């Protein structure tokens, strides 16, 4: 389910 | 430099896999060898986020976003520290900041996910 926030 | 950006390589495969203590200690190391990245520092707040530590998301978002304006150059990543506070702001159910924020973002840099998360936040809120 839930997005997961994106590392750089 | 070099070894900055394997120091945050693995901290990056550490978040992915919820290691965050693991990913927490690889950012660091990251942001000792090169102070003036923001990308570590929006890294960290990425993982107090997925901690649920949404109030430190943002300090570490605040502080990411003084650095950046020192370079100059990272309105990209300028756009990103702003639009994970209204991410952070959002799962909280304060939508109000949350638009506020998305639309720092994209005066920044626009992209498409920013715009479809704040139109979902402006339309919860009409709605209300
Ligand atoms: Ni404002």
């Amino acid at each position: 389910g839930p997005t997961i926030e994106e590392v750089d | 430099g070099k070894q900055a950006l394997k120091e945050k390589e693995l901290g990056n495969d550490a978040y992915k896999k919820k290691d965050f203590d693991t990913a927490l200690k690889h950012y660091d190391k990251a942001k000792e060898l090169d102070p003036t990245n923001m990308t570590y520092i929006t890294n960290q707040a990425a993982v107090y986020f997925e901690k649920g530590d949404y109030n430190k998301c943002r300090e570490l978002c605040e502080k990411a976003i003084e650095v950046g304006r020192e370079n100059r150059e990272d309105y990209r990543q300028i756009a990103k520290a702003y639009a994970r506070i209204g991410n952070s702001y959002f799962k909280e159910e304060k939508y109000k900041d949350a638009i506020h924020f998305y639309n720092k973002s994209l005066a920044e840099h626009r992209t498409p996910d920013v715009l479809k998360k704040c139109q979902q936040a402006e339309k919860i809120l009409k709605e209300q």
